[PDB]
Order: structure tokens, then sequence, then C-alpha cells
């Protein structure tokens, strides 16, 4: 129960209760996604219709976001009604209904919609494949529920009792008086949540290299390389991601996307090259892997990536505060490779 | 200050009709009553009982409606 807030002289506050309860900590495949879609449903006291129709007249909305690690319960509001939203997030964490007619009518159709939308995009399919073959049972769990194993209502109640525990979450209010926030989080149900253990492990996530997966897909064709990185090597792959995204690289015209996902014990640098026909993807990713195995000078992208890191980092509540100063050179070692789409014309891992 | 509750009453309603909608609709209901009364004044104009009671009391169109045949060329 770590309460933090950064005050400001503005009109809109945001509250965020972050649990360490995303797909990485899911016991079955997709329990985290179903709990996230079960977040702002009706409680034991206040319904879900009364929640929306009161919070609109007070002037703020809610949003539950599922991450690869967290579950963020965010609430945006006009500043002078903070205890309502503190008590509403408290009621959601402490007493949700978990009704079976709520599982069949709201949570399962919303999750099926999320899964259909993220199924239609081969970049998210390849990102999930790259996760699931870099790390296997940890972060390489599926992000979304698809129904390949039966997640029942009792499993969501069990996962919520495991995850919604008092030492597992953190309360963070952008533009909130912090002393008032600490007074309002106490005298509420965040202090009556169970003080369970924190699910954050402090060890390394036991990655795997040289793996290759191939998914057939009707539509666009992407090919993706992915490197699991550790805590000492986070800044280098950060300046690499902003180098290949930036206009300093000669490979930015070929690369569709390149991003590093950072965690408190490691990260995954994912590079996607996406096009309509597989010959362009083949030529592009052969050039990418060749000119990355040949070394790159990541020294020019340093002041640019300080800017882009501050841009990305002002939104989040937990900065990692990377170094960016000792980073000079990069040379591509081993890497994991997925190919999605016209999979008989995208190259294999030997040909790269 | 800080507001924790949303203070509201439950209004007055009969399922579909509300008192607020009735008060918002009521002068146009009076206008439709007047329009239907003018419609009855149209479609009952030839009625000589309503001519005798109402329409011959009109200033400029009242004596216009009554006839001027003497009781020498009326058969009955």
């Amino acid at each position: 129960l770590t309460v933090s807030a950064r005050d400001a002289p503005t009109k809109i506050s945001t509250l965020a209760v972050k649990v360490h309860g995303g797909s990485r900590y899911a016991t079955k495949d997709g329990v985290a996604h179903l709990l996230n879609r079960f977040n702002f449903q009706n409680t034991n006291t206040r319904s879900a219709l009364k929640l929306v129709r009161e919070s609109e007249l007070l002037g703020g909305t809610f949003k539950s976001t599922l991450d690869r690690e967290y579950i963020t319960l965010k609430a945006t509001f006009l500043k002078d009604d903070l205890p309502y939203y503190v008590n509403a997030l408290a009621d959601v964490l402490y007493k949700t209904a978990f009704k079976p007619h709520e599982l069949t009518e709201s949570v399962l159709p919303a999750a099926r919609y999320d899964y259909a939308v993220a199924e239609q995009c081969p970049v998210k399919s390849a990102e999930d494949q790259l996760y699931a073959i870099t790390f296997r049972k940890g972060l390489g769990n599926p992000l979304l529920y698809d129904g390949v194993e039966r997640v029942s209502l009792q499993d969501i109640k069990d996962f919520a009792d495991k995850v919604y525990t008092k030492e597992n979450l953190e309360v963070s209010g952008e533009n909130v008086v912090e002393a008032d926030l600490k007074r309002f989080v106490d005298e509420s149900l965040l202090s009556t949540l169970p003080a369970g253990k924190s699910l954050v492990s402090k060890s390394e996530p036991k990655f795997f290299l040289g793996e290759e997966n191939r998914v057939r897909f009707i539509g666009d064709s992407v090919a993706a390389i992915g490197i699991p990185v550790n805590k000492a090597s986070l800044a280098q792959y950060e300046v690499l991601a902003n180098y290949l995204t930036s206009a300093l690289s000669e490979l930015s015209g070929l690369i569709s996307s390149a991003k590093l996902d950072k965690f408190t014990d490691g990260g995954l640098f994912t590079l996607f090259v996406r096009d309509q026909d597989s010959a362009v993807v083949s030529s592009n990713i052969k050039k990418i892997v060749a000119d990355l195995k040949k070394g790159k000078d990541l020294s020019p992208a340093i002041n640019y990536t300080k800017l882009k890191n501050a841009v990305q980092n002002e939104s989040v509540s937990s900065p990692i505060e990377l170094n960016f100063d000792a980073v000079k050179d990069f040379k591509l070692g081993k890497f994991n490779y997925v190919a999605v789409g016209d999979v008989s014309n995208l190259p294999y891992l030997d040909e790269l | 200050a800080y507001t924790s509750h949303l203070s509201s009453k439950t209004g007055l309603h009969f399922g579909r009709l509300s008192l607020r909608s009735l008060t918002a609709y009521a002068p146009n209901l009076m206008l439709w009553g007047g329009a239907s009364m003018l419609g009855l004044f149209v479609f009952t104009e030839g009625w000589p009982k309503f001519q005798d009671t109402l329409y011959k009391k009109i200033p400029l169109l009242g004596p216009t409606l009554e006839d001027h045949t003497p009781p020498e060329d009326k058969p009955n």
C-alpha cells in the first residue's frame, strides 16, 4: 500500500491503483484479462450503472487497463471530488460481485471483442508470439483470453483474491494533494484489503534465445525479431529502439516498428517489419538483420533518446531513470524470430 | 472543498411520463387544445345550432352567415 501523488495547479486529477496482476501473473490463460474486464462491474453495495451515472454527474470516468505486468485502475476527475473516486476504486478492489450472469453478458463479450480486435492485427499476434517464445511460462503467457482453456468464474475470484492484496498494489495520483490522498486511502477499504505477499519477483525471467515461431495469417505479413535484455543492458536497447525509429538510421524506411518493453527485472526489445507482400518483408528483414549484425554506432541517438524517453516517461507514474551516457556501440547477437502471414515466403531463422 | 457524495433526488415520474416533461410540454398542449377547438369551429360551421350559439356572435363574419329570405318565398 504505497501512496504517492504529484500536486499541480490544474483542474483535472487522475488516480491510478496499479496491481501487479497482469497476464504475467495469470494462473490460467487469460484470467488477468477477464478480471480486468470484470473490474468496474457492479459491487456488493453500488451497482455498475449507478457508478457510471453518479461519476458522470460528478465529472469523471474510469478505465481499467490490462498490461503485461500491471492491472491499472485509472479514474479521471475534476479535482474537488477525490474521496468519491478513492472510495470507488476501494469498493472495486475490495467488494466486486463476480456474478455468473455478469460473466456471460458483459465480461465474456468484451473480452471476445478485445481478442477479435487484437487477432485482426498481425503485429500484436507476432508480439505475443515473440513474448511466448522468449520467455515461456512467465511473461510469455497470453495477454488476452481466447478460450483455449476453460477460465471459470471461481478462477477469476481466486485470481482476484491472490492479486488484489494490500502489499501488491500501489496508489498513485497525478495532480492530487498527497496528504489528502493518504488521508482518503486510509479510512477506506484499501486499508482493509488483505496484506498478502507481493508477486513481484526480484530474479531474472529465464529467457531463451534462438527460438523461431511461424504463424499463418490471411492479410498482412510481418516478420519480427526480439531480444530479451537485462537490467544492465536496458539503456543500450533503448537508444537502439529510438535509433531505428529515428531518422538517423538508414533502416527506418524498412522497419515498421521497434520498441523496448521495460520491466523491473528485464525487458524485451521487439522489432517488427510489416508489409503487404512477403518479398518486401523478406528483403527488408534480411537487410535489417545483416546491417544489425554488422555493428551500429548508437552514440548520435543519445540526446534524441533522452528527449523521447522524457516524453514517454512523463506519462507513467514509475520512472526507471536510465543512464543513456555509457552507450556507444551495438552488435546483434542471438535473437528470437517470428514470422506471421505469408509464412512460406518469409525467411526462416537460418537464412537471416 | 472535497465532495464525497452526489446529492440528488429521484424526481417524479410514472414510468415514461415525467413531471418535468409534462411541465415542458404543457403550453404546447394548450396550443393543441386551441388548434383542435379551431378545427371543431371549422367542421361545425354549417351546423345551425352552433351558428346560432357561436358563429353569428362574430363581429364581421356573424351576420354574413345568416340568410335574408322573407317568409313569403320559403315553403316551410
